[PDB]
C-alpha cells in the first residue's frame, strides 16, 4: 500500500527513497490535467482570456511549473542520469560536508533534516558534479583523437 | 588558402643590422606560428627559430640564441576566420657566411605535437 | 647532426626509399621525423607531417614508415616532377626542427 | 521509400513499430517553426501582441503541445525508456487484457484498433509500469543500505 | 581553470569538446533565474501584467528558450542519446562532407568554422541520423516478431 503523494516525507530516507516515484508523479498529473483543455475547451471558449488577464497570469503559473519541471530534468541530463531515478556517480563524498554515518543517515533521518543539513554545501557537490563527468568527456576525448 | 609575402632582397655588407619583413593573409595570423629557415649555400640548410604571434613565446635553435631579436606585429582582422599580420626578422652581427636564402612559414596545426612546424613557405629572399 | 641517407634514384613507375638516421640523442624513436621537398633556391613544400600520417592535400603513394633506430619515407608511382632534393627533420613540441644533410638526386625512366 | 508522417496508421502494428520516428518527429517539427519566430521576428513587430489577445491565444496553444511532448517523455522518463524508442520492461503481460497470439497481434492488426481494445486496462498497465519499476528502485536500495 | 561560457569558442574543437557542459548550463541558469519568480513574487505582485503586454511578450520570450531546449533535447532522444554528452553512432562519415584529416580538424579548426564547413551537408547527416537508428528499430523488431 503507498502512502501517497509526500507520504514518506516523514519517513527514513531509505523509505522514501523507495517511494520516490509517488513523489516524481505529482511533477506530471497536475499538468496533464490543466494541458488537457478537455474540460476547458468548451466553458465559454477558453475560458474568456479578452480582457482577463488572470487567464494570461493563470497560463504563466502554468508555465512556471514545466520551467521547474525542465529544470530538473537539464540537471539529471548533464549528471548523465537521465534514464535512471537512483544513479551513482564517481564524486567522492568529502567528510566535511556531513560526518553521520550511513546507518544514522538512512535509517535515522527524514529527506527534510538532511536537505537542511546539507544545502549549505550543495552547490560545492553540484560543481564537483558537473566537474566529474568532465573526466568523462576527456575520457571520451582520448577515444575521439585516436 | 593563405598566403606569405615576404620584403624585397637587398645586399648590405657585413658588419651591420638588417631587418626582414614577411606579410600574411588568407587566414588567422594568431593561429599559426611563423618560422624563420635559412638555405645555407655550400652545406645543409638550417632552422633558426620560430615565435607565437598570439603567445609571444620565442624558441630559438643555440646557433641564433643572442644574435636574433623576432617581433611579431598586432593581427588586422579581414574575415571571420581570416586576418592580416607582419612578421619581423633582424640579426646583430653580419658577416660573409651569413649569406644564403631566406624563407618564413606558418604553422601546420593549431595544438598537438605538430604545431609549429612549417607548413606554408614565403617566396624567399637573397643575401650578400 | 642528422645524417640523410645516400642519394638514390630509379626509373618512372617503380618504387624509391631514402632514410634518416642519427645519434641516440637525436635518433629516431622518441622524436617525430618530418620530411620535406626542396628544390633548390626555390620554397619547399612538406609532404609528411609526422612519421606515419600525411599533410592536407598529399597524395597517397607518399608513404612513411619509423623504426626505433632510423626513419624512412618510400615514394611510388615516380614521375616526372620528382626529380627533386629531399631534407629530412627531426623535432617535438618545445625543440626546433633540425634538417638532415639531404638527398638530392632523383631521375627518370626513359629520360 | 517513407510513407509520411503518420503514414502506417493502417498498416500492421509491426509496420508502424519500424516508422515510430517519422510519428516522433511531428512532435518537433511543427513547433521548431514556431520557435523559430524568423518569419515572425519582423512582421509588425511580435505580430502585434499588443490589443490581440488571440495573439496570447495563440501562444497558449504552441504551450499545450511543448506540455504535451513533456507528459510523454515524463513517462518515457519514470518507466526508464527516456533515451531508447524502443524498451523492454519486467512487467509480466496478463492475459485478461487480451487473448490474442503474437502473430494476429503484429501481423494482422493496426495499432489503431489495437489501442482501442487496451484502452479499458491502460491505466492499470501504467501502475504496474510505475511499480515495477519500484523493484528496481528497491534494488538500488539494497545496494545503498549496504 | 574554466574559461567561462561560451570561453572556448576560439580554442580546437578537442578544446571545446572539453568544455561543452560550460556552454551546457548557460540554458539552464539562465531560465532557473527567470522561473524563479522570487523577485518578482513581490514586486508589484506579478510585475502588473494587466494592461502591460510587453509583461507577456517578455513571457512569450522565455516560452521561445525553454522551446530551443525542448528541440535540441527531441533531437538528442530520437538519436538515442539523451542521457549523455557525447555519443557513438552507426553512421559512416561520407567523405564529400569534408575531406579534412582528424588532426587537421580536431587540433587546427574551431566549431565555428566547422559548423559554418559543414552546414550545406546538416539536413543529409540528420537524415541518415534519424535513418540510421531505423535500423535499431527493425532490430528489435526482430526480437519482437520472435
Ligand atoms: C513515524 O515515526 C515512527 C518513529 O517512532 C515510525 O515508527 C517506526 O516504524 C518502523 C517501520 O515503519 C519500525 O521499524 C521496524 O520495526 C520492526 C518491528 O515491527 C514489528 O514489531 C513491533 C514491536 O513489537 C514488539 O512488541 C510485541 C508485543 O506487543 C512483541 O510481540 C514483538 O515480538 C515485539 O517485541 C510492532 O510494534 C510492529 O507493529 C505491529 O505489531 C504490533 C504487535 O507486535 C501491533 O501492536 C501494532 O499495532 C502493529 O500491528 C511490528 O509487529 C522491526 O523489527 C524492524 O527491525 C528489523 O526487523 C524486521 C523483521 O521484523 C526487518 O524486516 C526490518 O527490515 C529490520 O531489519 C524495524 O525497526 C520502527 O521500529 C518504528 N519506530 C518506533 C515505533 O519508534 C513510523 O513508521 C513513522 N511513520 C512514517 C510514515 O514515517
Ligand atoms: C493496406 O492493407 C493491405 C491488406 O490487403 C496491405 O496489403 C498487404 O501488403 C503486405 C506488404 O505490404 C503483404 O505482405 C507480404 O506480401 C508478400 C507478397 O508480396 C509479393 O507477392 C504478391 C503476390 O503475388 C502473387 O501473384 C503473382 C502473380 O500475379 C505471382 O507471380 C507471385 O509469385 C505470387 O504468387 C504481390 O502482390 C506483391 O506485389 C507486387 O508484385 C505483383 C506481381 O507479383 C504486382 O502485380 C504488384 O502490383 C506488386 O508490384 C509482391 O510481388 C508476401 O510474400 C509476404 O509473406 C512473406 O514473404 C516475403 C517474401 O516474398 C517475406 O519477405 C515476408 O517478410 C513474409 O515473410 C507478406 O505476406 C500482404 O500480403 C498484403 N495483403 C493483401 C494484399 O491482402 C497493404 O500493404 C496495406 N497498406 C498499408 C500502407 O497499410
Ligand atoms: C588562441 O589561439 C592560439 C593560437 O596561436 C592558441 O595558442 C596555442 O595554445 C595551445 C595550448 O592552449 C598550444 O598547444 C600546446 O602548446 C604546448 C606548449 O606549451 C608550452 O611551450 C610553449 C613554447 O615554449 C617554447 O619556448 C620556451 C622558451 O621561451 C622553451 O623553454 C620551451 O621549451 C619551448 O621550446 C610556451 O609558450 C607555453 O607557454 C608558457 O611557457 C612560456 C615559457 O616556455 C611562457 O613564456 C608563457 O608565457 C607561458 O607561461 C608552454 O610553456 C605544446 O607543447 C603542445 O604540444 C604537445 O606538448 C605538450 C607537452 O608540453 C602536451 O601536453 C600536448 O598535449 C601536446 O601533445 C601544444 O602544441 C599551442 O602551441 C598554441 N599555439 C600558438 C601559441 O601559436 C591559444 O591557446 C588560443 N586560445 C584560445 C582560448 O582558444
Ligand atoms: C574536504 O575539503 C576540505 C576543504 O574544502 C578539506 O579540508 C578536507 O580535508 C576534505 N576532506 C576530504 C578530502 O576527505
Ligand atoms: C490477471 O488478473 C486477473 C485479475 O485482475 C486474474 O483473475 C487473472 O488470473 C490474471 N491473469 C494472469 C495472472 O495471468
Ligand atoms: C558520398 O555520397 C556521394 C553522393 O551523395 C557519393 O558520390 C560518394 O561516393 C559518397 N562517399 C562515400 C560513400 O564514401
Amino acid at each position: 500500500v503507498f502512502l501517497g503523494f509526500l507520504g514518506a516525507a516523514g519517513s527514513t530516507m531509505g523509505a522514501a527513497s523507495m517511494t520516490l516515484t509517488v513523489q516524481a508523479r505529482n511533477l506530471l498529473s497536475g499538468i496533464v490535467q490543466q494541458q488537457s483543455n478537455l474540460l476547458r475547451a468548451p466553458e465559454c471558449q477558453q475560458h474568456l482570456l479578452k480582457d482577463t488577464h488572470w487567464g494570461i497570469k493563470q497560463l504563466q503559473a502554468r508555465v512556471l511549473a514545466v520551467e521547474h519541471y525542465l529544470r530538473d530534468q537539464q540537471l539529471l541530463g548533464i549528471w548523465g542520469c537521465s534514464g535512471k531515478l537512483i544513479c551513482c556517480t564517481n564524486v567522492p563524498w568529502n567528510s566535511s560536508w556531513s560526518n553521520r554515518n550511513l546507518s544514522e543517515i538512512w535509517d535515522n533521518m527524514t529527506w527534510l533534516q538532511w536537505d537542511k543539513e546539507i544545502s549549505n554545501y550543495t552547490q560545492i557537490i553540484y560543481g564537483l558534479l558537473e566537474e566529474s563527468q568532465n573526466q568523462q568527456e576527456k575520457n571520451e576525448q582520448d577515444l575521439l583523437a585516436l | 588558402q593563405g598566403q606569405l609575402v615576404q620584403s624585397g632582397a637587398t645586399t648590405t655588407k657585413p658588419g651591420s643590422s638588417v631587418k626582414i619583413s614577411c606579410k600574411t593573409s588568407g587566414y588567422r595570423f594568431n593561429f599559426y606560428h611563423i618560422n624563420w629557415i635559412r638555405q645555407t649555400a655550400g652545406r645543409g640548410p638550417e632552422w633558426m627559430g620560430w615565435i607565437s604571434p598570439y603567445s609571444g613565446d620565442k624558441n630559438l635553435a643555440p646557433a641564433f640564441q643572442d644574435r636574433v631579436n623576432m617581433t611579431t606585429d598586432t593581427e588586422v582582422p579581414v574575415t571571420s576566420f581570416t586576418s592580416t599580420g607582419a612578421a619581423y626578422m633582424e640579426i646583430r652581427n653580419l658577416t660573409s657566411d651569413d649569406t644564403g636564402t631566406y624563407f618564413c612559414a606558418k604553422g601546420l596545426l593549431r595544438d598537438g605535437s605538430s604545431t609549429w612546424l612549417p607548413y606554408l613557405w614565403g617566396q624567399g629572399t637573397l643575401l650578400t | 647532426v642528422l645524417t640523410q641517407s645516400a642519394s638514390v634514384s630509379g626509373s618512372l613507375g617503380q618504387s624509391v626509399t631514402i632514410s634518416c638516421t642519427g645519434p641516440n640523442s637525436v635518433c629516431c624513436s622518441h622524436k617525430s621525423i618530418s620530411w620535406y621537398q626542396w628544390p633548390p633556391g626555390r620554397a619547399p613544400t612538406l609532404i609528411i607531417y609526422e612519421d606515419n600520417e600525411r599533410a592536407p592535400g598529399i597524395s597517397p603513394r607518399f608513404s612513411g614508415y619509423k623504426s626505433y633506430w632510423s626513419a624512412y619515407l618510400t615514394i611510388s608511382d615516380l614521375r616526372p616532377e620528382d626529380e627533386t632534393t629531399y631534407y629530412c627533420c627531426s623535432y617535438t613540441h618545445n625543440s626546433g626542427c633540425v634538417f638532415g644533410t639531404g638527398t638530392k638526386v632523383s631521375v627518370l625512366g626513359q629520360s
